[PDB]
C-alpha cells in the first residue's frame, strides 16, 4: 500500500480529519476492490457490445453503476 | 497393506501439521533438547523410519 | 594479535549480558565494542564458539536494528562451523523479535559460508522450516538459494510441487523459482506435470564471482535384488557400468549408441532380436538420406559424412562383425560409385563385411568391383588388395572359431566346412585371377607386386 | 507386521507430544475478556481447547474423506482459525468462506 | 506531480486487471474517476464520524462501509479479504492472531 501517498490525499482534501495506525490498509483494500469492480464491468460492457478496445463510454457506463453503489 | 497406506498418509499429514504448529506458536524450542530431538525427528519420512 | 583477541573477549562478554541499565554511556562503549567486530575478523578471524554467541544475540534483537546488521556483514570464520549453531539460529528466528533486513544478512551468510561446513545432517533436517519461509515475499530469492543447496531425493514432496505451481500462477516467472523447479525435474520428474524449458541460463550466482560478492556485501541488496532398470545418464565413467550390467534400460534413440563407447560394450554381449532390428531401421535411413550424391554438393556436409564414417569403422572393429545396415548400403552404392570422393572411407567399409556364400557376393560386389579395378589408377589397384587382405583377416578369423563354439549339431561338420572350403578357395582364386590379369595391364611394375605378395602372406 | 506396529508406537509418541505441547502453551480461552470500560456482547456457547479443536479436524478428514468441511460456529475462536490459516494448515472453501477443512499434504 | 505519480500505481493496477492496453485519454478518465471517488471516500467518512461525534477515524466505520457497498456480507467477512488480497506484513498488523500464552500481538 502507498501509505505515504494516502496521508497526502486525506489532508489536502479534508484538512480536519485524522487517521490512526493501519487504517489506510482498509483504504487500500477498498481501492483494490474498486478498480476490480470497475474492470469487471468494463470487461462486461466490451464483450456485450462486441468491441475489443474499451472505449470512453464503456468506462462512463461503469462510472454510473459502481460509483452509484459507493454512496451508502 | 491398506492399513499401511492409510497410516503413512495419517503420519505424513500429522507430521506436516505439527511442525507448522511449532512454527506458529512462537516458542523457543532450542532450550529443550528432547523437543529439539522431536523437531529433528519430524523431517524424517516413512522410508527413513 | 593477543591484544586484539583480549579486546574481543571483553566485547563478547559485554554482549552476552545484554544492555546494562543505569548507565547512559551506550553511545560510546558498545559503539567501540561494535568497532572490535571488524578489525579482528578482517585480519585474523574468529573461533567456532565465538560465532555461536554473536549469532544468537544479533537474531534476538537486543541492541536494535542498526547494531545487529553490522555484525552479520563483516564476520569471517577461520575454523569449521558446527551444525548446532545452525539449529539454534532458526529457533531465535522462530521467536519473532527480528526485523526484515536482519533476516537478509543472515541468509546471505549461509550462502557464502556454505562450503566451510562439513556437517550437513541437522541442516537438512530443518528443511521444513526452510520451505515455510516462502510466505515472506521480500526474502524469496534468499530462501530459494538455500532451498537449492539442501535438496535430496526425500525432500522432493508433491505438496511442495503444488505450492510452487501456485506461486508461479500468482506472481509469474521469476528466475529463483524456475531454477528451484529445474532441480526438482533433475531429481524427481514424475511428481511435476508442468514441463519446463531447457534454455541456457546461469540460474543463480555462479561463474566464480566471490570478489564481486564481497564488494556488494557492504551496501547492496540488503534492504528488501532390484528387477527394475538403471538410468543411462548416471553412467559417468568405467566402473559404474561394471557394477550394473544385468539391469540396463533402453534409450530413447539408437543414434546415441555410436556416441558412447560404454554402450558399445552392451552390443558385444547381447544377442537380442529387436535391439538389432531397430538399429537396422535407423542407420539404413542415415546412410540413404545423408549420403553424398543425394545432396547439392556441399563440402561441409561431406566432411561431416567423412566424420560419421570414422565412427562406423571404429565400431565395426570393436564389435568384430559388420552391421547389417552397412552391407545393405554397399549393395545399392557399388553400381553408383565411380572410384573417388572419399575412396579410403569407402574401401574400408567393404573391408569389414561378414562371411556369406560365394554366389551371393559375386553379382553384387565382385562384378561391380572388377568394372572399377581394371580401369582406375594403380593407387586404386593397390587399395583394393589392401582392402581384400583385411577382408581375408576377418573372414578367416570367424571361421577359425566357428568350429569351437558349436557343439549343438550332432551331424558331422565336414559338409559345412566343406561348404566353407569352396567358398574361400574360389575367393583367393578370383583375387589371384585379379592379380595375374592386372600384372599384364601395367606390364610388370614392382609397386603392385609388393601388395600381391602381402595378400598371400595372409 | 513389525513396522506397522512400529509406526503406531511413533503415532502414540507423537499424540502424547501433541497432547503435552498444546496443554502447556495453548490454554483454555476465557470469554470474559476486554471487560474494562466497555461491555462487548458474546454468546453463551463456551469455547473449547485448541487440542480438542484439532481432534475434530483429524476425525473429520480421516474417517470420511469425501467431506472435510467444518462449519465455523460459536465454539471456535477466529484467531484460532487464523493460526490454522497463516501457516497453511487449514484452507477455506473458495465459493463460500465460512467452511474450513484440513488440507492433506500428499499430492 | 506527486498526485499524478501516486495515482499512477492504480493506473498500472487498472492495466493489470483488465489485461488489455488502454488509451491515454481513457486513462485520464480513470484518474478523474479516482479523484472523485477519493472525494466521496472522505464524504462518506465524515458522515460516519459526525454520527458518533468524533474527528478521528476508527476501523468500525470502515467495517460499516463495505457492508453498505456489498463487499462484506453475511458469508464473506472483512478477514477474508485481507488474507487473500494483502501480503504477510499487512495480515499480521490487521487480523488478530493467537500465540503462546494466549497473547495477541495486535492487542485490542
Amino acid at each position: 500500500a502507498p501509505r505515504g501517498f494516502l496521508k497526502r490525499v486525506f489532508k489536502r482534501k479534508k484538512p480536519q480529519l485524522r487517521l490512526e495506525k493501519s487504517g489506510d490498509l482498509l483504504v487500500h483494500l477498498n481501492c483494490l476492490l474498486f478498480v476490480h469492480r470497475l474492470a469487471e464491468e468494463s470487461r462486461t460492457n466490451a464483450c456485450a457490445s462486441k468491441c475489443r478496445v474499451i472505449n470512453k463510454e464503456h468506462v462512463l457506463a461503469a462510472a454510473k453503476v459502481i460509483l452509484k453503489k459507493s454512496r451508502g | 497393506r491398506q492399513n499401511l497406506q492409510m497410516e503413512i498418509k495419517i503420519t505424513t499429514v500429522i507430521q506436516h501439521v505439527f511442525q507448522n504448529l511449532i512454527l506458529g506458536s512462537k516458542v523457543n524450542w532450542a532450550e529443550d533438547p528432547a523437543l529439539k530431538e522431536i523437531v529433528l525427528q519430524l523431517e524424517k519420512n516413512v522410508d527413513m523410519m | 594479535d593477543q591484544a586484539e583477541e583480549d579486546a574481543l573477549q571483553m566485547a563478547v562478554g559485554y554482549f552476552e549480558k545484554g544492555p546494562i541499565k543505569a548507565s547512559q554511556n551506550k553511545d560510546k562503549t558498545l559503539e567501540k565494542h561494535l568497532k572490535t567486530v571488524e578489525n579482528v575478523a578482517w585480519k585474523n578471524g574468529l573461533a567456532s564458539e565465538e560465532i555461536d554467541i554473536l549469532l544468537n544475540i544479533a537474531l534476538s534483537g537486543k541492541f536494535g536494528n542498526a547494531v545487529n546488521t553490522r555484525i552479520l556483514k563483516c564476520m569471517i570464520p577461520a575454523t569449521v562451523i558446527s551444525e548446532d549453531s545452525v539449529v539454534k539460529a532458526v529457533s531465535w528466528l522462530c521467536v519473532g523479535k527480528c526485523s526484515g533486513s536482519t533476516k537478509v544478512l543472515f541468509y546471505r551468510w549461509l550462502v557464502a559460508m556454505f562450503d566451510f561446513i562439513d556437517r550437513k545432517e541437522q541442516i537438512n533436517l530443518l528443511y521444513g522450516f526452510f520451505f515455510a519461509s516462502l510466505q515472506d515475499d521480500a526474502l524469496c530469492p534468499y530462501v530459494c538459494h538455500l532451498l537449492y543447496l539442501l535438496t535430496k531425493k526425500e525432500n522432493v514432496k508433491p505438496f511442495r510441487v503444488r505450492k510452487l505451481l501456485d506461486l508461479q500462477a500468482k506472481m509469474g516467472m521469476q528466475p529463483h523459482l524456475q531454477a528451484l523447479l529445474s532441480l526438482y525435474k533433475f531429481f524427481a520428474p514424475a511428481l511435476i506435470s508442468v514441463s519446463l524449458p531447457v534454455r541456457k541460463k546461469i540460474y543463480f550466482k555462479n561463474s566464480e564471482n566471490l570478489w564481486k560478492t564481497a564488494l556488494l556485501a557492504v551496501k547492496q541488496r540488503n534492504r528488501g535384488n532390484r528387477s527394475g532398470s538403471f538410468p543411462l545418464e548416471q553412467l559417468q565413467s568405467f566402473p559404474q557400468l561394471l557394477q550394473n550390467i544385468h539391469c540396463l534400460e533402453l534409450p530413447s534413440q539408437m543414434g546415441s549408441v555410436l556416441n558412447n563407447s560404454l554402450l558399445l560394450h552392451y552390443i558385444n554381449c547381447v544377442r537380442d532380436e529387436p535391439v538389432l532390428l531397430r538399429f537396422y531401421y535407423w542407420l539404413s535411413q542415415t546412410l540413404q538420406e545423408e549420403c553424398i550424391w543425394y545432396k547439392v554438393n556441399n563440402y561441409e556436409h561431406g566432411k561431416e559424412f567423412t566424420n560419421f564414417l570414422d565412427t562406423i569403422i571404429r565400431a565395426e572393429c570393436f564389435l568384430q562383425e559388420g552391421f547389417y545396415s552397412c552391407e545393405a548400403f554397399l549393395y545399392k552404392s557399388l553400381p553408383l560409385w565411380d572410384g573417388l570422393c572419399c575412396r579410403s572411407q569407402f574401401l574400408q567399409l567393404v573391408s569389414w563385411i561378414p562371411f556369406s556364400s560365394f554366389s551371393e557376393v559375386k553379382p553384387l560386389l565382385f562384378d561391380h568391383l572388377a568394372q572399377l579395378f581394371f580401369t582406375s589408377t594403380i593407387y586404386f589397384k593397390c587399395s583394393v588388395l589392401q582392402s581384400l587382405k583385411e577382408l581375408l583377416q576377418n573372414w578367416l578369423l570367424w571361421l577359425s572359431m566357428d568350429i569351437h563354439m558349436k557343439p549343438v549339431t550332432n551331424s558331422p561338420l565336414e559338409t559345412t566346412l566343406g561348404g566353407s572350403m569352396n567358398s574361400v578357395s574360389k575367393l583367393i582364386h578370383y583375387v589371384g585371377w585379379l592379380s595375374t590379369t592386372a600384372m599384364r595391364l601395367e606390364s610388370n611394375n614392382t609397386f603392385l607386386l609388393h601388395f600381391i605378395l602381402d595378400f598371400y602372406e595372409k | 507386521k513389525t513396522k506397522m506396529l512400529n509406526i503406531k508406537e511413533y503415532k502414540e509418541k507423537l499424540l502424547s507430544t501433541l497432547g503435552e505441547f498444546l496443554e502447556d502453551h495453548f490454554p483454555l480461552p476465557d470469554r470474559s475478556v476486554k471487560k474494562k470500560k466497555k461491555n462487548i456482547q458474546e454468546s453463551s456457547v463456551n469455547l473449547i481447547t485448541l487440542h480438542e479443536m484439532l481432534e475434530i479436524l483429524i476425525n473429520r478428514l480421516f474417517d470420511v474423506p469425501h467431506d472435510p468441511y467444518v462449519k465455523i460456529s460459536d465454539s471456535f475462536w477466529p484467531p484460532y482459525v487464523e493460526l490454522l490459516l497463516r501457516n497453511g494448515i487449514a484452507l477455506r472453501h473458495p465459493e463460500d468462506p465460512t467452511r474450513i477443512r484440513l488440507e492433506a499434504f500428499h499430492q | 506531480d506527486p498526485h499524478k505519480a501516486g495515482l499512477s500505481h492504480y493506473v498500472k493496477l487498472f492495466s493489470f486487471y483488465a489485461k488489455m492496453p488502454m488509451e491515454r485519454k481513457a486513462l485520464e478518465m480513470v484518474e478523474k474517476c479516482l479523484d472523485k471517488y477519493f472525494q466521496h471516500l472522505c464524504d462518506d467518512l465524515e458522515v460516519f464520524a459526525a454520527h458518533a461525534g468524533r474527528k478521528t477515524v476508527k476501523p468500525e466505520d470502515l467495517e460499516l462501509l463495505m457492508r453498505r457497498q456489498g463487499l462484506v456480507t453475511d458469508q464473506v467477512s472483512l478477514h477474508v479479504l485481507v488474507e487473500r488480497h494483502l501480503p504477510l506484513e499487512y495480515r499480521q498488523l490487521l487480523i488478530p492472531c493467537a500465540y503462546s500464552g494466549n497473547s495477541v500481538f495486535p492487542a485490542q
